[PDB]
RNA sequence: GUGAAACUAAGUGGAGGUCCGAACCGACUGAUGUUGAAGAAUCAGCGGAUGAGUUGUGGUUAGGGGUGAAAUGCCACUCG
RNA sequence: CAGGGCCUAAGAUCAGGCCGAAAGGCGUAGUCGAUGGACAACAGGUGAAUAUUCCUGUACUACCCCUUGUUGGUCCCGAGGGACGGAGGAGGCUAGGUUAGCCGAAAGAUGGUUAUCGGUUCAAGGACGCAAGGUGACCCUGUUUUUCAGGGUAAGAAGGGGUAGAGAAAAUGCCUCGAGCCAAUGUUCGAGUACCAGGCGCUACGGCGCUGAAGUAACCGAUGCCAUACUCCCAGGAAAAGCUCGAACGACCUUCAACAAAAGGGUACCUGUACCCGAAACCGACACAGGUAGGUAGGUAGAGAAUACCUAGGGGCGCGA
RNA sequence: GACCAGGCCCGGGCGACUGUUUACCAAAAACACAGGUCUCCGCAAAGUCGUAAGACCAUGUAUGGGGGCUGACGCCUGCC
């Protein structure tokens, strides 16, 4: 059997995007985009929510705690995708 | 050839002196890692050679040690005596001849003779006469006993079924080697001794006041109350087994 | 022959060689980060200190 | 020389091998302290650290 | 230098609980400071500074006790 | 990169076991426990707050797929190794420094003068390889034995290899082959359509935009490497895993399954990352003339990390007159 | 020529010496020391902590492990 590490209720796994303009500065320049995230997540589990919900392959997953409790992801899309068409279809 | 796979590494650490951790062995702590030698005490390879190659200093000693291989393919250390020429052969065994270096038990050999290390019962490891020049002799034997005289000025009968290494143990010259730099005795993990009339009352029966206190009490004592000259620390009723005391 | 086991002995001698100077580059680059002295620009900026 | 100031900047991994939850249950007297902690009404019956972060404010 | 010893120039060597002196450790004298800048320090010198050294980290001994190169010293500015 | 997914030291907890009014005390296997052992990334740029973490270049680890062989393989067990002291000084070099060469600019209202002012940078890694350094065994000849000139040995190095005993590996004993070996440093690629002095065009006058020369040699010389290299001494200098080798016994799975490689692609586990850290943020109740492990160690004069003045960088000590 | 950078000699008392000691009034002539001597201890040792199991001693074995006193070295250490 191939466990997790932890099982964590994977549709609730994102909580919310970042709408700062550091984030539009990551878009425009990094072809990535900001997510939050709970605590209990993964570079697996947070990596393989981005590929089935949205369609997209994703190249790197950049996570870090935020003293407030919470988790911040930078999630870095493939070459292929950009991330300015991908992230006005949600609304950024 | 250091690093032998016989010096067997882990031990209890340095020269310890805790029980529950209260200082029960007084005046130890300090000095290097002294990581110790296990040798071949009891010699479990009877009527097989063995050489000698190597006196290696062993610092939990006051002797030296030696290295010993075998026609077999083995290492032990064993005590080496005064008189190990390096090269020489010693072999354990029932029936093997005299020599200085090997060992056999305490029947099949003649009365008056050099031994160090002997036993006291059967199947331990080594007991008694082992230290650097400590000879033990033998008076003759009996049914089943043997009194020896041993490095004490004292005679014993003892179990004539006991394995000995016949020969006068090395390193005697440690009677003579100085400890004059005065701070080597710190080197052996060896504190220094407070002494009893310059405590308080509190720590030391001598506990005194003004002054170079005499002694005080009736006898000198021991910091925990027993008189320390000449009341001897023996059950009364133990073995039976020592013929005279002899001191 | 005995020039082909020369190369062979030789060829162990190479591979050894690789391997133990490996270890022996990586061990002093782990001996430089470990005291705190090991990144070349953190040395190249504290050059005039 | 130093000054007579008693705490100083150890660990507090180590403060919490001594003073933290897991030595506090590991005897019948530490647990009866928690006894007077939880009676009392202390909002932090230990003075511990984390093994994984720091603290969420 | 005698058949070998005993002993000595001369190099080589780098031992020391060696010497001078920084970091570091410690506190001998003096002045200041005494509602002090500081519940023990500043300034000028001072002792050790390859050792019976100093220090970090993780530990150990807990009060009819521990520990003490021994002062009733220290054990959270508290210790007969 | 630093810890955990690896390992153990001091020490703690200790299954069973012994003991003890209770609580618990002793103690073995076992398990935790870094201050240690093992393991793979450096340079430039970005940037109100992040950089070995983001972008670009070159890399390296640990598994899978793609091609050759093998029928056994993994673990436990047997072994090597990991694996270790202090002091000492001499070499071989790098890091830095100075000078010279080269390139660009310069008139700095003074008597003269360019003698002046700034650059002269590049890492990890991949390949090739080491001497005038150390090591390589014995004797004679020449020299201060020594650096070297010359002859002989069949073992006399790093290393491999056969056997013999109950002997797979190992260890021990015997025999044989090998004159070389070791490691910093080094040349090239990385590496220039980078960096850089300068000038060129606007200032929210805070900086951006285009172009761009030389980028070498020698003397010093490290407290850094070789290097756990040698010499000396006693006070004699951790453990386990990773790693490598291997028979029997023991547990499991077996053929397109397992194992070992050769290029080429794919994949990349949690926590810490701000800021202060010779301190106004830590510890001294203070924005306190005090304390706090470790790393980098520029110029001149000096033996020097003291001292005096200074480059970089940072301040003018939070009442003044 | 600045900063920096030994004052020395002649006697005596004590402690041989380097060190350690009362954190915050005493650093000493005090403690320790190398050395000496007495005394206990034959290993299921003595001694120490614990009602006990047991642990240090010690994975050491009288050239070793406790304990008392004195304190290098030189001459000795009398009588009861």
């Amino acid at each position: 059997l191939k466990y997790p590490r932890r099982i964590l209720d994977v549709y609730q796994i994102l909580q919310s995007p970042i709408i700062t303009e550091a984030a539009i500065k990551n878009i425009a320049d990094e072809n990535s985009l900001l997510f939050t995230v709970d605590v209990r997540a993964d570079k697996k589990m947070i990596r393989e929510a981005i590929s089935n919900f949205f369609g997209v392959k994703v190249r790197k997953v950049n996570t870090l705690i935020r003293p407030d409790g919470t988790k911040k992801a930078y999630i870095m899309l493939n070459k292929e995708y950009n991330a300015s068409e991908l992230a006005k279809k949600i609304g950024i | 050839n250091p690093r032998n796979n016989l010096i067997s590494g882990q031990r209890r650490c340095g020269k310890g002196r805790n029980a529950r951790g209260i200082i029960t062995a007084r005046h130890r702590g300090g000095g290097h890692k002294r990581l110790y030698r296990k040798i071949d005490f009891r010699r479990n390879e009877k009527d097989i050679y063995g050489k000698i190659v190597t006196i290696e200093y062993d610092p939990n000693r006051n002797a030296y040690i030696c290295l010993i291989h075998y026609g077999d393919g083995e290492k032990r250390y064993i005590l080496h005596p005064r008189g190990a020429i390096i090269g020489d052969t010693i072999v354990s065994g029932t029936e093997v001849p005299i020599k200085m270096g090997n060992a056999l038990p305490l029947t099949d050999m003649p009365l008056g003779t050099a031994i160090h290390n002997i036993e006291i019962t059967l199947g331990r490891g080594g007991q008694l006469a082992r230290a650097a020049g400590a000879v033990a002799k033998l008076i003759a034997k009996e049914g089943k006993s043997a009194t020896l005289k041993l490095p004490s000025g004292e005679v014993r009968l003892i179990s004539k079924n006991c394995s000995a290494t016949v020969g006068q143990v090395g390193n005697v010259g440690v009677n003579q080697k100085r400890l004059g730099r005065a701070g080597s005795k710190r080197w052996l993990g060896k504190r220094p001794v407070v002494r009893g009339v310059v405590m308080n009352p509190v720590d030391h029966p001598h506990g005194g006041g003004e002054g170079r206190a005499p002694i005080g009490r009736k006898s000198p004592t021991t910091p925990w109350g027993y008189p320390a000259l000449g009341r001897r620390s023996r059950k009364r009723n133990k073995y039976s087994d020592n013929f005279i005391i002899r001191r | 022959s005995k020039l082909q086991l020369k190369l062979e002995q030789k060829m162990k001698m190479k591979m050894a060689k690789k391997i133990r100077l490996r270890r022996n580059r990586l061990m002093r680059k782990r001996k430089l980060r470990k005291r705190g002295a090991w990144p070349p620009s953190k040395m190249k900026k504290l050059k005039n200190v | 020389a130093a000054l007579c100031l008693t705490k100083r900047s150890r660990s507090r991994k180590s403060l919490a091998r001594t003073h933290g939850f897991r030595l506090r249950m590991s005897t019948t007297s530490g647990r009866a302290l928690l006894k007077r902690r939880r009676a009392k009404g202390r909002k932090i019956l230990c003075t511990k650290t984390n093994p994984s972060s720091g603290k969420r404010a």
